[PDB]
């Protein structure tokens, strides 16, 4: 019985380590891609006035 | 034998509620957690609109 | 560049500010391996977990 | 309507607690949070209306 | 009962294994395609040099 | 002389203001990594996704 | 089923980052060159006062 | 407990060097443009004596 | 003696491994930040070229 409760215990709480990992990666790098994009635009914005 | 049993507490509304002890702990704690629980999205909503 | 815009460069940071913290938080959930980390993230899950 | 977790999510949030309460009718805690998420839901409606 | 239970036990894992495999294969598209976006913007780093 | 010179910079002033905008909307979209960002941008897309 | 639906709706909204920059590449310099060019108008009349 | 207070105390005071470097550059480079603007004022004064 | 020997062995190291993991958690804020700025620092270097 207890093992089932543990099974249920595990089923309830543990994240999908893979799905979340790559999903986090999915959002994360796109965020990082945007991060540089913001930086470049700063140089691209600031350069024009010369 | 008592620890198994649904025991009754006289509450601040006077109510005599039949509960297990750790279940009481759960109603008390979870209810408190519900406080910040809802507020999360709620504050974000106001956060978002304000931005 | 007076009512909406100037924040854009200012907010580009806040966009990063919010994202980086959240992603860190999510990475911790992955590091934790748990679906949730706080009692009020999903109390129903958390409380029955209890 | 922009992938916002406000009105769109808030309504569905009720059904989740509703579902949890349906899955755990015993658990009064669901009733509390379920109701709490409820009055949270209507206020959002009320505030936007106002 | 053991063998019947054993077979049922195994049933939960091949399904569980398959079910993520469905996701694992799904993710692989993002893994290669989306990192390529990362590789591109890295290629943009190389272009900035 | 004044007039024809007067017209010219006034347009470039507008043209200058136009470009910085175009540059930004690209930026915010990059921040999202999504095609579009507001209901009116394609009500069909957004509201369908609802 | 839902997993498939999640992917499908994602196709509707998502966008790559690359072209947005590649589009940004042409406009940003043209943005500067146009601004740089517009100045010349002053210098031509400038060189006239000499 | 010790672990958490350390985190909490940091969170209160935390600053990102990236944002600071980021914001500095804009403040930096905007301030430089102001210097050029001021030097223009000198060039205004230079012209009074034609 | 062997029985007791393991009794504190297993627990003591179950701890030392486990409370180390909380360090890893806080170590992550460092890693993220140090990664972040170092990438940002290299971005500043990209401009210095």
């Amino acid at each position: 019985l207890s093992v089932n409760v543990q099974s249920i215990k595990s089923n309830v709480i543990d994240v999908d380590y893979g799905e979340a990992m790559m999903n986090l990666m999915q959002v994360q790098l796109a965020y990082q891609a945007s991060l540089k994009a913001s930086t470049t635009i700063s140089q691209l914005s600031l350069l024009n006035y010369m | 034998q008592l620890q198994y049993d649904k025991v009754n507490f006289y509450n601040e509304d006077g109510t005599i509620d039949n509960l297990t002890m750790e279940e009481y702990y759960r109603k008390l704690t979870g209810k408190i957690a519900s406080d910040g629980e809802n507020n999360n999205v709620v504050n974000s909503s106001n956060e978002t609109l304000y931005n | 560049m007076r009512i909406t815009n100037k924040l854009n460069f200012t907010n580009s940071v806040n966009n990063s500010m919010g994202g980086q913290s959240a992603l860190y938080q999510i990475s911790q959930q992955l590091a934790s391996g748990l679906k949730i980390q706080n009692s009020y993230e999903d109390a129903s899950t958390y409380i029955d977990n209890t | 309507d922009l992938q916002n977790t406000g009105i769109l999510q808030d309504l569905e949030n009720y059904n989740k607690a509703w579902n949890d309460f349906a899955s755990n009718p015993n658990e009064n805690a669901t009733k509390i949070a379920l109701v709490k998420a409820s009055q949270t839901l209507t206020e959002s409606v009320n505030n936007t209306f106002a | 009962s053991k063998d019947s239970t054993q077979a049922m036990i195994d049933t939960r894992y091949d399904t569980m294994a398959n079910q993520w495999l469905q996701y694992e294969s799904i993710l692989n598209k993002l893994n290669q395609q989306l990192n390529t976006v990362t590789n591109m913007i890295n290629a943009a780093n190389n272009s900035n040099n």
